RNA sequence: CUUUUGAUGUUAGGGUAUUGGCCUAACAUGGCUAUGACGGGUAACGGGGAAUUAGAGUUCGAUUCCGGAGAGGGAGCCUGAGAAAUAGCUACCACAUCUAAGGAAGGCAGCAGGCGCGUAAAUUACCCAAUUCUAAAGAAGAGAGGUAGUGACAAGAAAUAACAAUGCAAGGUUUGUAUUGGAAUGGUGGGAAUUUAAAACCUUCCCAGAGUAACAAUUGGAGGGCAAGUCUGGUGCCAGCAGCCGCGGUAAUUCCAGCUCCAAUAGCGUAUAUUAAAAUUGUUGCAGUUAAAACGCUCGUAGUUGAAU
């Protein structure tokens, strides 16, 4: 059959690049971050 | 300059001629002493007219400064000093530099001695 | 030959990963105690977990057996000493009743928080990290550091920090100071 | 009764009837039996190298409809051809029809995975550089 | 099964450092075995131990110590207190180096290093300073040993902010979160102090030294199992994913993307094996009318079990 076919799909989607986004938060920060939004204030 | 030596285990040994000793230098806030103005100390506090009798090592500083541990050696007199101490301390020290560049190639060397009559 | 220094695993995993319940638990410790991963807990439980192991396996042998009344004296002990149990509960029964919060409380950043000296849990824990803070004599920049009730009330700013007096002595405040002296002159 | 004997001298027994016995479990048999090192490619190994025969499609299994990419891979090893199934969106043109791939088991132990028929095996590398790497290709791009 | 070829024993010897079929001679006909002899297999060196277990257990143990064995393969010797030695020797076999072709030497399962094999593994480093050994025994040697180098095998600790103002938010005034802005600090760079056999690291101090703190966190997921989207486009039983069930036949919460979220996080995936999960090997602890499974039936040896006193 076709082989022919192999990365269809993948080379037909249009390449839309990442974006610019604010550095996220590593380690305790993020967990406190995270800790924000699902108890202290919102509880 | 505003550093105290308290003098822990300190041991004399007559089978040597030396007095051993663990050695903290208390010198808070202004952190590291150099090992002259220690030995220097030393010799104030132990009559001690000259200073290379006095053998320091193994100085580590401590986390944190403000203390820093040793390993206090002082022999009888300097002839004591060079009967038994390790070379490489004595050279450390000053009293002597032997800088032979003997290396591990004097193994080769050795090795390709089969049949002497060599100076060669 | 290989060294003889051996090694140990401080801490062990869950089991099952995504349980709901005890995420939120974790999550919350970790809010509450200013903790940087589940790691951290997971290791403060491998510690709790021990000595209640240790507690059980006493209990399951009977009082004036000599191995119950030594080696659960001396965990006893070393639990007072933590700073785990205290005046009233120091039976043996009482060290099962441990929790995480016990171990928690004495975690250095903890007491920090308690103490003054931040006012928060993060602050606290960078403060000890940014080599502030000292327990008796020595300064100490880990913040997981469990304070045994012995010194824990001598725990402030260290001699050589910035406030606790031995100069700004920052990139910051030192670089403030001499753009200021530039401007005068 | 029990079936099994509860003597206090009975242990003989009860030794050898498991001993017998633990061979009708299947997984037990699998691991013990001597025809493991035998009857397998990879020969009791993670990975195995193999240079590439054939690009070659495989229908997959009735229900699903597709047409699976493998390779079908010849162990330096041990002489074996095996199928290797490709995984990727469009990662079977990555390799060469001759390349030494470097391949995998699917996740199954030797058992067969998913849509495809007897195809157990599962290529991870291609002239040293990584399937995975490839398809992401923000990551690296195929050396030769 | 073992026994002409010592198998089992007795006698006498020979031999050994000594006991012994260890070997010889002579004489018995023994010895082992269903409590598995004798074979076969082991991807087997043994043990101390390792992993994993509530408790049992199951697997692993080439590998820090002890023991055994071997120095390409067998065999044979010399020396010596001790070797059937291998950086001793003799011989053959199998590899293989130099040679002026006559001969000669050679043995990394020492340390590095190289090719090969491979899924699969580091420097032809520095030193005897420590630990030890050997010696004509401080003073010499030691790839034993140690020190660095490579090292995401594992193991431990731990950054990637924090704080305060207003602006905005929600809650019964406080927490939370967008502007500013002074404090904190490692990292990184350079000096020292020390460290060390000499360096390098460690720690230590002094100069340098963050705001997009570009000093930029990843990995794998978001139908279920299972924490997290019926968010946006692309594809259209194709490509693909999917450990399993399943998704895809123009609304795909599953493909390919982007965004957002979730987990664990300087780690996180995949594979093969293994333990637990497995009371799915069951001694504890399974099941056998119908789910796999009571021998057609009885007798019966070993085996296991055996009234009370
Ligand atoms: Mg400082
Ligand atoms: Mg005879
Ligand atoms: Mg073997
Ligand atoms: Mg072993
Ligand atoms: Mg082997
Ligand atoms: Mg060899
Ligand atoms: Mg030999
Ligand atoms: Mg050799
Ligand atoms: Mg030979
Ligand atoms: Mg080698
Ligand atoms: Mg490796
Ligand atoms: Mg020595
Ligand atoms: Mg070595
Ligand atoms: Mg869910
Ligand atoms: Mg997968
Ligand atoms: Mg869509
Ligand atoms: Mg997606
Ligand atoms: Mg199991
Ligand atoms: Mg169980
Ligand atoms: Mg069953
Ligand atoms: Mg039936
Ligand atoms: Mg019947
Ligand atoms: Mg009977
Ligand atoms: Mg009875």
């Amino acid at each position: 059959g076709s082989l022919a076919r192999a990365g269809k799909v993948k080379n037909q989607t249009p390449k839309v690049p990442k974006l610019d986004k604010k550095k996220r938060l590593t380690g305790r920060a993020k967990k406190r971050q995270l800790y924000n939004r699902r108890f202290s204030d919102n509880g | 300059d505003q550093f105290t030596i308290r003098v822990k285990k300190y041991m004399s040994n007559p089978l040597l001629r030396r007095k051993q000793f663990a050695l903290e230098i208390l010198h808070p806030n202004k952190g590291s002493v150099a090992k002259k103005e220690v030995k220097e100390r030393l010799a104030k506090m132990y009559k001690l007219n000259n200073v290379n009798t006095i053998v320091l090592f193994g100085f580590k500083t401590l986390f944190g400064g403000g203390r820093t541990k040793g390993f206090g050696l002082i022999y009888k007199n300097v002839d004591a000093v060079k009967k038994f101490e390790k070379k490489y301390r004595l050279v450390r020290e000053g009293l002597i530099d032997k800088e032979t560049k003997a290396g591990r190639r004097a193994s080769k060397e050795l090795k390709n001695r089969r049949k002497k009559v060599r100076g060669t | 030959p290989k060294s003889y220094r051996n090694y140990s695993k401080t801490a062990r995993n869950p089991k099952r990963p995504f349980e709901k319940e005890r995420l939120d638990q974790e999550l919350k410790l970790i809010g509450e105690y200013g903790l940087k991963n589940k790691r951290e807990i997971w290791r403060v439980q491998y510690l709790l977990a021990k000595i209640r192991s240790a507690a059980r396996y006493l209990l399951t042998l009977d009082e004036k057996s000599s191995k119950r009344i030594f080696q659960g004296e001396a965990l006893l002990r070393r639990m007072v000493r933590q700073g785990l149990l205290g005046e009233n509960e120091e039976k043996l029964d009482y060290v099962l009743g441990l929790t995480l919060p016990k171990l928690l409380e004495r975690r250095l950043q903890t007491k920090v928080f308690k103490l003054g000296l931040a006012k928060s849990v993060h602050h606290a824990r960078v403060l000890i990290r940014q080599r502030h803070i000292r327990v008796g004599k020595q300064m100490v920049d880990i913040p997981s550091f469990l304070v045994r009730v012995d010194s824990e009330k001598h725990i402030d700013f260290a001699t050589t920090s910035p406030f606790g007096g031995a100069r700004p002595g920052r990139v910051k405040r030192k670089s403030l100071k001499k753009q200021k002296e530039k401007t005068e002159a | 009764g029990s079936g099994k004997p509860s003597g206090l001298r009975a242990a003989r027994k009860l030794r050898i009837r498991r001993r017998t016995q633990r061979w009708a479990d299947k997984s037990y048999k699998k691991s013990h039996l001597g025809t493991r090192w035998k009857s397998n490619p990879f020969r009791g190994s993670s990975h195995a190298k193999g240079i590439v025969v054939e690009k070659v499609a495989i229908e997959a299994k009735q229900p699903n409809s597709a047409y699976r990419k493998c390779v079908r891979v010849q162990l330096i090893k041990n002489g074996k051809k095996i199928t290797a199934f490709v995984p990727g969106d469009g990662c079977l043109n990555f390799i060469d029809e001759n390349d030494e791939v470097l391949v995998s088991g699917f996740g199954r132990s030797g058992h067969s995975v998913g849509d495809l028929p007897g195809v157990k095996f599962k290529v991870v590398k291609v002239a040293r550089v990584s399937l995975l790497a490839l398809f992401k290709e923000k990551k690296e791009k195929p050396r030769s």
